[PDB]
C-alpha cells in the first residue's frame, strides 16, 4: 500500500495548499471539492472518473472504493477549518499498512477506521489490525478517514 | 488530475 | 523572479544541498531521488502526487507536466555528474521565459530545450524562441532539461 499511502499523504498537502488561497467562502459537499482538486491535478496518481469535463469528476482507491476529500463543518468566524480524506472499501491489509502509516507520517489531525476515530492521530499496528475487518471474499469492509486541522 | 496532468509524464 | 521560475530555482539549490548532506550511499533512479526530495520538504507549494509503480511522490509542475529530479549516472559515454531537473509539457511562452531566466540565474551547468543542449548554460531568448516549439491548443510540446555540476 505504499502507492496509496503516498498518494493520501500527497492529496492532502495538496489541498492544504488549496485552502490557504480559499477566504470569504467554503465548499458545502465532497462531491465539489473533490472535484476542484482533480480540476487542479491534485490527485494525479489516483484514479479520476466521472465527468471532469462538466466539474462532476470523481476519485477512487485501488480498489474501486470511492475517495472523497470534504469539508469539516467549514465557517468559524475567521479562518477555514479543516477537512477529511474518506477512503472506502479499503482491504483488510491494506487498512492496517495505510492507517499505521498516516499515524507516523505524522500529518493528520485524527485517523479513523470505521467507527473507531483516533482523534490523538495515533495509530498503532496493534490497533489497527484489530479494528481493520475482514474482506468480503475479495472485496474490503474498511473505511478510513483523515483529519486536518481539527 | 483530472484536467490539470497530460497523459504522457516522464 | 516569477512563481513558476523561483520554483525552479529552489528545487535546484534544495537538491545540491541534498546530494551534498548524503554520505555512504547515491540515488540511482529519479523515481527515488525526486521523492526524498518531497520527503524533505523541497517541493512545499508545488502539487506533488505518487506512483503506482514504486509508491514514490511525484513531481508536477504548473501546466501539467511532469518534473523529474534525476542523478547523472553513466550513459556509456556521459560523466557529467550531479543531477539534472526534466519538466515536460512547458507551453512556448514559458519554455522561452523560463529557459531563459534559469540562463540568467539559475546557476546550471547547461540547458536543455527539446533537443539542443546548451552545455554553456547560456540560452537567449532569441534561441528559446527558435527551439521552443509551439502549442498545440492549450497543450504545451516542450521538454526542458536544466543540468547540475558536470
Amino acid at each position: 500500500a505504499g502507492t496509496e499511502l503516498t498518494n493520501y499523504q500527497t492529496l492532502a498537502t495538496n489541498t492544504i495548499g488549496m485552502m490557504k488561497g480559499v477566504d470569504g467562502y467554503a465548499f458545502t459537499s465532497g462531491a465539489k471539492m473533490t472535484d476542484t482538486l482533480i480540476q487542479a491535478g491534485a490527485a494525479k496518481g489516483m484514479t479520476v472518473s466521472g465527468d471532469p469535463a462538466s466539474g462532476s469528476a470523481t476519485l477512487w482507491n485501488s480498489w474501486g472504493g470511492q475517495i472523497v476529500v470534504a469539508p469539516d463543518t467549514a465557517g468559524g468566524t475567521g479562518f477555514n477549518n479543516g477537512f477529511t480524506i474518506t477512503t472506502n472499501k479499503v482491504p483488510q491489509s491494506a487498512c492496517v499498512s495505510i492507517s499505521t502509516g498516516m499515524s507516523r507520517s505524522g500529518g493528520t489531525s485524527g485517523i479513523k477506521i470505521n467507527g473507531n476515530n483516533h482523534t490523538d492521530a495515533k495509530v498503532t499496528a496493534e490497533i489497527a489490525s484489530s479494528e481493520c475487518t475482514a474482506d468480503n471474499g475479495r472485496t474490503g469492509t474498511n473505511t478510513l478517514v483523515f483529519n486536518y486541522n481539527g | 488530475s483530472x484536467d490539470x496532468d497530460n497523459k504522457e509524464x516522464x
